[PDB]
């Protein structure tokens, strides 16, 4: 289970009771197919996580065994979202990562800890020619850490353990976090260069419109 | 010619009240800015005068020493 | 964790019946259960004791 020690929830943001009466919420056409409308499940997922729109983030993860607190997972996973909102990215890249073969993305399929193969294994057949690509896999010995954008909404998101040699169970989980931070970034066609520039010549304009002034009198 | 105009409008009481103004109005959206409520909402606001202000400041600063070459450098 | 029962409640449910077969463990379902009926709001006497 994930962590959720400060929860939307109880916070002057987030009110449970109103989340219980169909909380909905809805996508600008930025996440994956558009207008895309989901209404929250506050029986399964609960209280949100929050995570301001700002630091990396990475996910703490309790296992339980008989019921309680075993200790917490270290092992190596993966995590996913599920509606299909892609506003996030992933701190170290394949070159900068501890890795001697390319490692594998959500790109080429569902993941499992039966499919995974490690990076870390001294590899050559197959990777000859590898790119910095992006590095999905969270914990283990790599300090990776997830980077969201400006969305400021609700992530339900999948995490999965993906290190084989952990245990033979699928440990799996869902769980939501709610982001807070960015802010509209309609810089749009007025830019600050072209804002100076601009602004400044119906400045001068007052003053090409001064001279005649000044000479008519 | 130009320049004993130029230097009237530096003088202008209207142009100290301008630029009262405009420092004032800076400040008051610069104390709205430490709330991100309202700094989301009305956020193309605080934009627009961000942008408006620093055209002032810079059209200010760039025409004072237009009038003056190297005595604009005299004063504190 | 979510609005645990009361008499008021109870009475609205079933209110020709008297009191005592009001409120009975067939029909006693716990707060704690987070996942049982509902998130009334907070902060009222507690009356199981
Ligand atoms: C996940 O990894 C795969 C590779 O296993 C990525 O696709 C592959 O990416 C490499 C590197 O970009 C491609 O090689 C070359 O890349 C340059 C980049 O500028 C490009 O200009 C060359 O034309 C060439 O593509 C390789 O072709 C490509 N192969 C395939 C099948 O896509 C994939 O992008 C990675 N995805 C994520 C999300 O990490
Ligand atoms: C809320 O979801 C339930 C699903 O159990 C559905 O029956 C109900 O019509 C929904 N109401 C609204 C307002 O979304």
């Amino acid at each position: 289970v994930v962590q959720n020690k400060i929860s939307a929830c109880t916070m002057g943001i987030l009110n449970p009771v109103q989340l219980q009466k169909n909380y909905t919420y809805t996508i600008e056409k930025e996440a994956y197919d558009d207008d895309l409308i989901v209404f929250y499940e506050y029986k399964d997922l609960g209280c949100p996580r929050l995570v301001y729109y700002d630091k990396p983030w990475k996910p703490v993860v309790e296992l339980w065994k008989n019921g309680i607190v075993e200790e917490i997972m270290n092992a190596e996973y993966v995590i996913s979202e599920i509606n299909g909102l892609v506003t996030y990215s992933y701190s170290l890249t394949a070159a900068t990562a501890n890795c001697r073969s390319q490692p594998q993305n959500w790109s080429t399929f569902l993941w499992n800890r039966e499919n995974y193969v490690s990076c870390h294994e001294d590899n050559k057949d197959n990777p000859l020619l590898w790119p910095n690509v992006e590095y999905q896999v969270l914990g283990g010995q790599t300090n990776n850490k997830i980077i969201f954008g400006q969305r400021n909404g609700i992530y339900t998101f999948h995490l999965s353990v993906v290190d084989p040699y952990y245990s033979y169970c699928n440990l799996n989980t869902i769980f939501s976090v709610y982001v807070h931070g960015a802010l509209p970034v309609t810089k749009f066609q007025p830019l600050l260069t072209i804002l100076l520039m601009v602004t400044t010549t119906l400045l001068t304009a007052w003053l090409a419109y001064a001279i005649p002034k000044q000479l008519r009198s | 010619e130009c320049q004993a105009y130029f230097r009237k409008v530096i003088k202008s009481t209207f142009f100290q009240i301008v630029m009262i103004t405009t420092v004032t109005t800076n400040s008051f959206l610069l104390v709205l800015g430490t709330n991100y409520d309202i700094q989301f909402e009305f956020f193309r606001t605080f934009e627009v005068s961000e942008l408006f202000f620093v055209s002032v400041y810079v059209c200010e600063f760039l025409m004072k020493v237009y009038v003056d070459p190297i005595t604009y450098w005299k004063d504190g | 964790i979510n609005e645990a029962q009361t008499w008021d409640s109870m009475i609205e449910e079933n209110p020709d019946i008297p009191l005592d077969d009001v409120w009975g463990p067939q029909n006693y379902r716990p707060c704690f259960s987070y996942a049982i009926g509902k998130p009334g709001d907070l902060g009222q006497p507690y009356e199981i004791l």
